DNA sequence: GGTAAGC
RNA sequence: CCCCC
DNA sequence: GCTTACCTGGTG
């Protein structure tokens, strides 16, 4: 299920280990170096370049060409490349954490501002939950504004023991946009702390110290919150919408990456050349801007990295942010195949658990049946019927993977079925199907029904089942979902079947009764005054399917 | 148990944990005026022995983590003088079953 | 592919892969302290070709017994004899086993299980590594110098004299082919 | 060397085989998959022992597919070569670059330069040989080699060998 | 049609586990990835026809797995990776709890 | 007593409206809001800030922020929650997923 | 928010209610271990009325001519008068029924008798009478032992929890406390004979059915109880109003109510609109 | 860690979910041409066949009930009581 | 444009 | 947008 | 005790 046999063992995910990329790992997992803002045109020749939007990272042209892997569009996950940053830059997502870590460590020697020699600190270091522990250590260390050489000994308060020298005064760090500014102590020494400066002291934090802060020696060292080697995501993440040959619109990410690239080439040029040093600070802060603005383009610090159109550039963070987001809109909820929707109509002649399905829908929706000696003859007949007669079939899936399209196949008239083949046949009477009415507020908003293929364009349902759905026939639309396994259809029939939902466990009472015409007519039928003579009594008895035949 | 009128000076409050294994508990006179355990909404909380606790965890196949928790500062935890780790059995009346017992681990 | 009994430990930690030698640095998979199916710690099983030849022979014989039970509802000579058993139990396609049996039958020093048992007894008193014990049963040495050169691991472990007593005994047990 | 190892293979069996002679087919698929195989990790998985007692265990039926996956716990004879292992073998091929030696299931190749200077290749001889002041090495001759190193090659391990050092060579 | 969040909630309430997976996988975007056994990443350079596996910079080739995940999650993970986050997917439990 | 009062309060809002919910539902909500020792709001600050797995918590409200913190603190999601199995397209340990199904070769033989 | 907060709550194979971390939320689902679809409002008789009427309805005194069981009610009636050995049994029966009434009056302080419980006992007896064609003008073949000990044994098989230890066995005793109160109150010797007029065959069928029905009623390990609760509180919330103004036109009488009060609650809002003490 | 037979404490009755999964699993297998342990007296639907195999208690499957700690109780579909 | 938990 | 309980 | 940073029903 992602096409074509893989010899690799298939397993399920049991654990997800979150972490941060070391720059060394980004280089290790890279396929292409990435160095030109240019995406394509080999000078002018329409084909992708050795710089951006890959050699290598994946493909376009629905032409296999995916670097040696050579697997082609559906099969190929893209491959990451990298871009080496001319100067280190903070990751937006970690700007605050960086501030807090600087606020916990001596900005000179990299030691923790407090230790075991402080009673309040000991209480915090004891904290089991890393998140709560870092919050405590910070609340303590933030105020500590000197890297004490010696502190009073555990026994004698008059005497002191050397902890870990340095003795340097710490700044009072304030965030100025994407910059971190310090104020040491006449009037205070005000200076902006460089990324390199921070990175360096983060690199100098003891494992014991960064493990005391929320960090991980293996998976997430604090120094990794500072970016140095940027992973370039492959084309599948940033697809180039091709408007048919020599006309292709690249993704916003592709454009942003080109800006990161251009800003970087710029900085690397001045750094190498006659660096005017007050020009260097500009190209540096610009690189910082693009790298920030690529991941998050909704920062408090107003300038909203715009597209030349006046549009604001879709940050990666923006793609994930809920309802329409990646998580909420694509993972928690999906748009799905084997589905149908029409206007619902009511039917007194359908059993409580049946659903009237328009032929057109029945001929579209298709359950895939495995050729077995029990169905071999039946399925053979549906294949013969083709995709246009009601009891029919659309495709025949062979042992040999590929599916036969009965509407086009030259062999569609022939086809001698074999055990194990799947016949994708039309939805038929008594197939269990999931019927739904949005908003789905209850378990009873979705119930399994037995198909009843019928004429006309409406899903027809039994009047009694109207109430659980909270549906009426003033043009309400309802949804149908077709189960595809002999296993999922058993879930529907054995768990979600309409008759199984009769008593609701919300209110602890039944959730379906007799309604409207029948409720009105039942009172009328059952008064003393109401008598029936033979002629009708017989038609009335004949109407009860289960009648014993006894007058 | 120290029953003070208004307040215990911070200077004196420092001496409190200074004598282990003995534990000092400070209660304000005003707090003790009414016995909160007597309230309509307050059920019977019972202090479990180290062995009774061992069994509870065994029988439900639990990590201490997975037990419902009671704060150390909890009016009832303070009343029983519950230490951290101590489990309390809670017998409440149920409108569903007649009686229902919960457990809370003092953290 | 096939897995083992040695439980996976290092998280990411890349791959700090170490070399394998005769400083008895056989893999992680070939450590002295092994863990058997039953869960217990077992010592490494290393076989001398002879020990090895008989293990495979016996294993294949019991397989034909099981295969015939379920079907209801002298070196030159021993060489053809084996090719019959293999053509009966083995998948045919297993050339690796056929090449092995020809090798093992042509290079075993000890024919019978009594002689193999005697070797195995003698060399077990030594308290040497299962690798050195298997090499002392597979390579025929005359002097402790031969043994100690060919099996470098042995070096300070056994006395030159004690080793020489052992090689005299192994030479006496050597089958007259 | 030539070890015995406790191992376990995961086999996924299709519903068609969920009949009485099921274990019979699992033990079969185990011998196909595993026996005659070679890994850098374990070496050559030469022969599965105790056929009468191979452990099937229970098999989990897999969610959307009907198949059942068993971890077949077993015990086999393996051959894993090592650097510094002294092996006895027979000469198979022979050239101006050296000679290859059959050692059990694998080949150890000896370079002209990883053999004593007096051993000189003779193109002439039938079959081609390596001769010295008192020795002749050709196809079929027995040699004691010291493995210099190994290479894991998909379904085989090969090695470079020496007969330069003392007590190695013809036998 | 959208089988949304609320719809997912009724399948949960129903206890229709297998129906739910089918609706999100087979009925929508099931995809197959090759995961390295060392870093839990989608690094594996799997050449299927040649049976070549490889995760360079793990120097794998051997410890590799096939996983079935919704393409949108393959996307989510590559997006998180693009933001220096490593969502390492493992096929065994290290915690054992 | 806090839980007892909270139930009384939750009940009284639903019931004043005329509406009826079986006890066990409100009981459960009130219990969830309470097992942590104090009052845990059904908000992004409340329940969503608990020790539950990253991916599950990111599915409600603080999506990206949750995932960054997950990365920096090297969080381990055991995929025990529904949301995690939904994101991974795996059968959740829910209802028909709350147990395993095995073939018994012993009985498989006995049935022949 | 309700759904997202309760998502992961499910009933485990140990009848415990747990979340994704495996933390216990409820030790037994909804305190009783019963599935809400098998719960029906039933009347706990014993709780109300005068002590006199209770005594009339339940007390059987074989040692007293006026308060014995009438020989018309059971065949045993004539020889049961003065039986000290059986009176010790009826003395237990009455003592427990009193103990029950005392306890019910502790649980439900207002005296409210109607509570949703599993197994509609009214119907079982009703059906037993229509099945065996109960003759309310013929003496019963039941014994006092048949009744007294019969009910006692049934209580032993009303299983919610299983475990061969005191924790589980006590937890089991507890879960069944309120049901057994109803059971004992409905199958008292005086009630069974003088009201229901059951036969041994009929009474047996009743005990049998109560057992079966009770078992059918317990929650199923795997129930996604969390979402269920979230949706059960969610759907009525959907129908509440923002405004209401039922106390408008009278200030100095203000209440928060409806949606706003539901938010104040779920948000554990610190600055609530209508704070109020009710001092007794 | 597997709770031994004599020490099993879970319900003797098959859960509504266990049943649906068995019938589903067995129908699936039957539909994939798996061997049938019942005499199909003219039956054809893999679910209707599975139901027969269930009713005749000739389903060779076992449920592995997992407790929240990881330990488990294996239960045969033979010994499990199908009421419902 | 409403609430709270940051500084 | 323009439609919904 | 003020400013920030999160959120705001369902389909089509
Ligand atoms: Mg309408
Ligand atoms: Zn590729
Ligand atoms: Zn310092
Ligand atoms: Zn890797």
């Amino acid at each position: 299920v992602g096409q074509q046999y893989s010899s690799a063992p298939l397993r399920t995910v049991k654990e997800v280990q979150f972490g941060l990329f070391s720059p060394e790992e980004v280089r290790a997992i890279s396929v292409a170096k990435i160095r030109f803002p240019e995406t394509m045109d080999e000078t002018q020749t329409r084909a992708k370049i050795g710089g951006l939007n890959d050699p290598r990272l994946g493909s376009i042209d629905r032409n296999l060409k995916c670097q040696t892997c050579q697997e082609g569009m559906n099969e190929c996950p893209g491959h990451f490349g990298h871009i080496d940053l001319a100067k280190p830059v903070f990751h937006v997502g970690f700007i605050a954490k960086i501030k807090k870590v600087c606020e916990c460590v001596c900005m000179h020697c990299g030691k923790l501002l407090l230790d075991e020699h402080n009673e309040l600190m000991r209480q915090a270091l004891a904290i089991k939950d890393s998140k709560k522990r870092f919050a405590a250590i910070w609340t303590l260390c933030k105020t500590k504004m000197v890297c004490e050489t010696d502190v009073p000994s555990e026994d004698d308060p008059t005497q002191l023991v050397s902890r870990g020298g340095c003795g340097n005064t710490q700044p009072t760090i304030r965030k100025d946009g994407l910059k971190l500014v310090g104020s040491w102590k006449d009037e205070p020494e005000l200076r902006v702390l460089s990324t390199e400066e921070i990175l360096n002291i983060f690199k100098h934090i003891s494992v014991k110290d960064f493990t005391s802060l929320g960090f991980n020696e293996v998976f997430s060292r604090p120094e990794w919150m500072i970016l140095t080697c940027l992973p370039v995501p492959p084309p599948p993440v940033r697809p180039s919408i091709s408007f048919n040959e020599s006309q292709r619109g690249e993704d916003d990410l592709t454009f942003k990456l080109a800006d990161i690239l251009k800003a970087n080439i710029s900085l690397e040029t001045l750094e190498h050349n006659g660096a005017p040093h007050h020009a260097i600070e500009e190209a540096e802060s610009l690189l910082q801007f693009h790298v920030a603005t690529y991941m998050d383009n909704d920062i408090a610090g107003q300038p909203q990295a715009l597209q030349k159109s006046g549009r604001p550039v879709k940050s990666i963070r923006a793609r994930l942010k809920g309802k329409e987001g990646r998580i909420r809109g694509n993972l928690m909820g999906k748009r799905v195949d084997f589905s149908a929707r029409t206007v619902i109509s009511g039917d007194p002649n359908l059993e409580l658990d049946q659903v009237g399905v328009p032929k057109s829908i029945a001929k579209t929706l298709t359950y895939p049946e495995v050729v077995t000696p029990y169905n071999i003859d039946r399925l053979t007949q549906l294949v013969r019927n083709g995709p246009n007669e009601h009891p029919g079939a659309k495709y025949v899936i062979r042992d040999s993977g590929d599916r036969i399209d009965l509407r086009y196949s030259k062999r569609a008239g022939d086809i001698q079925l074999q055990y194990g083949w799947k016949v994708e046949r039309h939805i038929m009477d008594n197939d269990p199907v999931l019927f739904n009415r949005q908003p789905s507020l209850h378990k009873m908003s979705m119930m399994a029904h037995r198909v009843k293929v019928i004429p006309y364009s409406t899903f027809r349902l039994n009047l009694s089942v109207t109430s659980p759905y909270n549906a009426d026939f003033d043009g309400d639309e309802m949804n149908l979902h077709v189960p595809q396994s002999e296993e999922t259809r058993a879930e529907l029939s054995q768990l979600c079947a309409v008759p199984l939902q009769i008593v609701s466990p919300q209110s602890n009472k039944p959730c379906m009764g007799i309604v409207q015409d029948t409720l009105c007519g039942i009172r009328k039928l059952t008064l003393r005054d109401t008598f029936i003579e033979l002629d009708q009594v017989l038609n009335m008895l004949y109407w009860v399917p289960d009648w014993d035949g006894v007058i | 148990i120290f029953v003070y009128q208004n307040n215990i000076t911070p200077s004196a409050m420092k001496l409190v944990p200074s004598i282990p294994p003995a534990t000092i508990e400070t209660f304000n006179e005003a707090a003790l005026v009414v016995n909160i355990t007597h309230h309509e909404l307050v059920p019977k909380h019972i202090r479990l022995s180290s062995d009774e606790k061992r069994e509870l965890l065994k029988r439900y196949r639990l990590k201490e983590s997975q037990l419902p928790r009671i704060q150390r500062a909890d009016p009832v935890a303070l009343y029983l003088g519950l230490k951290r780790g101590e489990v309390v059995k809670i017998i409440r009346k149920s409108e569903t079953s007649g009686r229902y017992a919960s457990y809370r681990i003092c953290m | 592919s096939t897995s083992t009994f040695q439980t996976r430990r290092r998280r990411l930690k890349k791959v700090e892969e170490e070399e394998n030698a005769a400083t008895l640095q056989l893999g992680q998979e070939f450590q002295l302290k092994q863990i058997n199916h039953q869960g217990e710690e077992e010592e490494l099983i290393a076989l001398n070709l002879s020990e090895a030849r008989l293990v495979i022979k016996e294993a294949l014989v019991e397989r034909r017994r099981a295969f015939k039970r379920s079907q209801k509802k002298t070196r030159e000579k021993e060489l053809e004899s084996i090719d019959v058993l293999l053509e009966q139990t083995t998948g045919g396609n297993n050339k690796d086993l056929k090449n092995t049996m020809q090798y093992l039958t042509n290079f075993s020093r000890f024919r019978d299980q009594e002689t193999v048992g005697a070797v195995i007894q003698l060399l077990k008193s030594t308290g040497l590594h299962p690798f050195e014990v298997a090499q002392l049963g597979s390579l025929a040495c005359d002097t402790a110098d031969e043994a100690k050169t060919l099996i470098p691991s042995l070096n300070n472990k056994i006395s030159d004299d004690e080793l020489e007593r052992i090689l005299k005994e192994l030479s006496n047990l050597e089958t007259l082919y | 060397m030539f070890f015995i190892k406790d191992l376990s293979l995961n086999i996924t069996l299709h519903p068609s085989f969920f009949g009485p002679r099921m274990k019979q087919y699992l033990k079969t698929k185990l011998l196909e998959e595993v026996e005659g195989s070679c890994t850098g990790k374990f070496g050559y998985i030469l022969c599965v022992l105790d056929y009468d007692n191979i452990d099937i265990q229970r098999g989990r039926i897999l969610p959307t597919d009907g198949s059942a996956e068993f971890n077949v716990k077993y015990r086999a004879v393996v051959f894993k070569p090592f650097k510094g292992e002294v092996v006895d073998g027979t000469v198979v091929s022979c050239s101006q670059h050296g000679f290859e030696v059959q050692v059990g299931p694998m080949k150890v190749f000896v370079t002209k330069h990883l053999m004593p200077q007096d051993l000189t290749f003779n193109a002439g001889s039938n079959p081609p040989s390596y001769q010295s002041s008192e020795d002749v090495i050709t196809i079929k001759s027995r040699i004691r080699v010291k493995i210099e190193g190994c290479i894991s090659q998909v379904s085989s391990i090969h090695a470079i060998g020496s007969i330069k050092e003392d007590y190695l060579g013809a036998i | 049609l959208r089988f949304g969040e609320m719809e997912r909630d009724c399948m949960i309430a129903h206890g229709a586990a297998s129906f739910l997976k089918e609706r999100l996988m087979e009925a929508s975007d099931a995809f197959r990835v090759h995961i390295c056994g060392i870093c839990g990443l989608m690094t594996v350079i799997a050449k299927l026809n040649h049976n070549q596996f490889e995760c360079k910079g793990c120097d794998n080739k051997i410890d590799i797995y096939q996983i079935h995940i919704p393409y949108a999650a393959k996307l989510l993970f590559q997006e998180l990776m693009a933001m220096n986050i490593t969502p390492r997917l493992y096929t065994d439990r290290s915690r054992d709890f | 007593a806090g839980r007892a009062a909270l139930y009384k309060e939750v009940y009284n809002v639903i019931a004043s409206d005329g509406s009826y919910v079986n006890y066990r539902h409100m009981a459960l909500l009130v219990d969830v809001m309470t097992t942590q020792g104090g009052l845990t709001s059904v908000t992004r600050h409340g329940f969503n800030r608990s020790n539950t797995g990253a991916l599950m918590r990111c599915s409600f409200e603080e999506t990206v922020e949750i995932l960054f913190e997950a990365g920096a603190s090297a969080e381990l999601d055991d995929c025990r929650g529904v949301s995690e199995n939904v994101i991974l397209g795996q059968m959740a340990p829910i209802g028909t997923g709350a147990f395993d199904v095995m073939i018994d070769e012993e009985s498989l033989v006995k049935y022949m | 928010r309700l759904v997202k907060a309760l998502e992961d709550i499910m009933v485990h194979y140990d009848n415990t209610t747990r979340n994704s971390l495996g933390n216990v939320i409820q030790f037994i689902y909804g305190e009783d271990g019963m599935d809400a679809a098998h719960i029906e409002k039933q009347s706990l008789d014993t709780i109300g009325g005068s002590d006199a009427a209770f005594e009339k309805r339940y007390r059987v005194d074989l040692l007293n001519t006026d308060h014995t069981l009438d020989p018309s009610l059971l065949e045993s009636g004539s020889e049961i008068l003065g039986d000290l050995k059986l009176q010790v049994l009826l003395d237990e029966e009455y003592k427990q029924l009193v103990k029950d009434r005392k306890f019910l009056r502790e649980v439900f302080v207002d005296g409210e008798a109607n509570w949703p419980l599993p197994v509609n006992i009214r119907r079982i007896i009703q059906n037993a009478q229509q099945t065996f064609h109960i003759d309310h003008t013929k003496p019963s073949d039941l014994t006092i032992k048949d009744i007294v000990l019969g009910v006692k044994d049934l209580q032993e098989n009303l299983l919610v929890l299983r475990g061969k230890n005191e924790i589980i066995q006590n937890a089991q005793r507890d879960a069944v406390t309120l049901f057994c109160c109803l059971l004992r109150s409905r199958l008292a010797t005086r009630r069974v004979l003088q009201e229901y007029r059951l036969t041994k065959q009929a009474f047996d069928w009743v005990l049998s059915n109560i057992e079966a029905q009770f078992l059918r009623s317990v929650v199923h390990p795997g129930e996604m109880v969390g979402v269920l609760a979230a949706q059960s509180i969610g759907e009525p919330a959907t129908q509440m109003t923002l405004n209401t103004f039922h106390f408008a036109g009278v200030a100095s009488k203000k209440v928060t109510s409806g949606v706003p009060r539901l938010k104040e609650i779920l948000n554990v809002a610190k600055n609530m609109k209508t704070p109020s003490l009710t001092v007794y | 860690k597997a709770i031994p037979k004599d020490q099993r404490a879970t319900t003797p009755y098959m859960t509504k979910y266990e049943r649906a999964r068995i019938l589903g699993t067995r129908a699936l297998q039957i539909s994939m041409n798996a061997p049938v342990f019942v005499d199909l007296e003219g039956e054809t639907d893999p679910l209707r066949i599975a139901m027969k195999e269930l009713a005749e208690k000739k389903i060779p499957l076992v449920i592995r009930r997992y407790l929240p700690d990881g330990s488990f109780e294996d239960w045969s579909v033979e010994e499990l009581i199908v009421d419902l």
